[PDB]
C-alpha cells in the first residue's frame, strides 16, 4: 500500500 | 530543492545476474524515521511504473526481484536476478520536500 | 481497478493555451491529491504540482507557477491542467498521478508548432 508513504503526508 | 543524482547513467548486465542502481540526494529525504524515496521503471511509450516506495517497500504487483535500500541521502535499487523484461529506464524520486524531484534516469540493457 | 484516462495528444501554437484533462475512474478523487508531471527526453521528469480536489487547494513547483493552472471537479472526477502562453519548452508528455504517486495516467503528448 503506497498511498500513505509514497508521498510525505504532513 | 533536492537534487537527485543517479549512478551509473547506463549499464548492461548479463541475464540472471544482480544489478544495483544508486540514487544520491543532495539533502536528506528522511522525516520521522521514514525515507521518502521512490523508484520507478519506464519503458518507451509507457508511463513510469512505481516499483518501490519509501525507500524499501515493494509496490503491489511488482516482483520481489526488486528491492530498495538506504536512508538519508544514499539509496539503492537492487534487481536480483535481472531478467529480459527489465530492460528499461529507472528513476528515483523524492517526495520529502516540495517540489518533488526526480533523478536523471538509469538505462538498463540486457546482454 | 483505478484508471486515470488522459485526454488526447495536442498540437499547439506558440502563444496559445491548452487545457489537458485527467478523468479518474474507480477512485473518488476527493480522497487524494492529484499530481501533474512533465517529461522531456533531455530535461527528464519534473513535478509540476499537486491539487487537492476536496478543497481546490494547489501547490506548484516555482518554475510552473505562471505557466500551469491545476483545477479539479469532484462532480466529474476529473482534473485539468491548463498551460498558458505556450512556447517550445512546453512541448512534452504530461502525466497525472494519484494514490500517493502510485497510479499514473497514460500521458498526453503536447507538441508545439513552428
Amino acid at each position: 500500500n503506497a498511498y500513505n508513504m509514497s508521498i510525505r503526508r504532513s | 530543492d533536492i537534487v537527485l543524482t543517479q549512478s551509473p547513467a547506463s549499464l548492461a548486465v548479463s541475464l540472471g545476474q544482480r544489478a544495483t542502481i544508486s540514487c544520491k540526494a543532495s539533502q536528506s529525504v528522511d522525516h520521522d524515521g521514514d525515507s521518502y524515496m521512490n523508484w520507478f521503471q519506464q519503458k518507451p511509450g509507457q508511463s513510469p511504473k512505481l516499483l518501490i516506495y519509501a525507500a524499501s517497500n515493494l509496490e503491489s504487483g511488482i516482483p520481489a526481484r526488486f528491492s530498495g535500500s538506504g536512508s538519508g541521502t544514499d539509496f539503492t535499487l537492487n534487481i536480483h536476478p535481472v531478467e529480459e523484461e527489465d530492460a528499461a529506464t529507472y528513476y528515483c524520486q523524492q517526495t520529502n520536500e516540495d517540489p518533488y524531484t526526480f533523478g536523471g534516469g538509469t538505462k538498463l540493457e540486457i546482454k | 481497478q483505478v484508471q486515470l484516462q488522459q485526454s488526447g495528444d495536442e498540437l499547439v501554437k506558440p502563444g496559445a493555451s491548452v487545457k489537458l484533462s485527467c478523468t479518474v475512474s474507480g477512485f473518488n478523487i476527493k480522497d487524494d491529491f492529484i499530481h501533474w508531471m512533465k517529461q522531456r527526453p533531455e530535461q527528464g521528469l519534473e513535478w509540476i504540482g499537486r491539487i487537492d480536489p476536496a478543497n481546490g487547494y494547489t501547490k506548484y513547483a516555482p518554475k510552473f507557477q505562471d505557466k500551469a493552472t491545476m483545477t479539479a471537479d469532484t462532480s466529474s472526477n476529473t482534473a485539468y491542467l491548463q498551460l498558458s502562453s505556450l512556447a517550445s519548452e512546453d512541448a512534452a508528455v504530461y502525466y497525472c498521478a494519484t494514490y500517493g504517486v502510485a497510479y499514473w495516467g497514460q500521458g498526453t503528448l503536447v507538441t508545439v508548432s513552428a
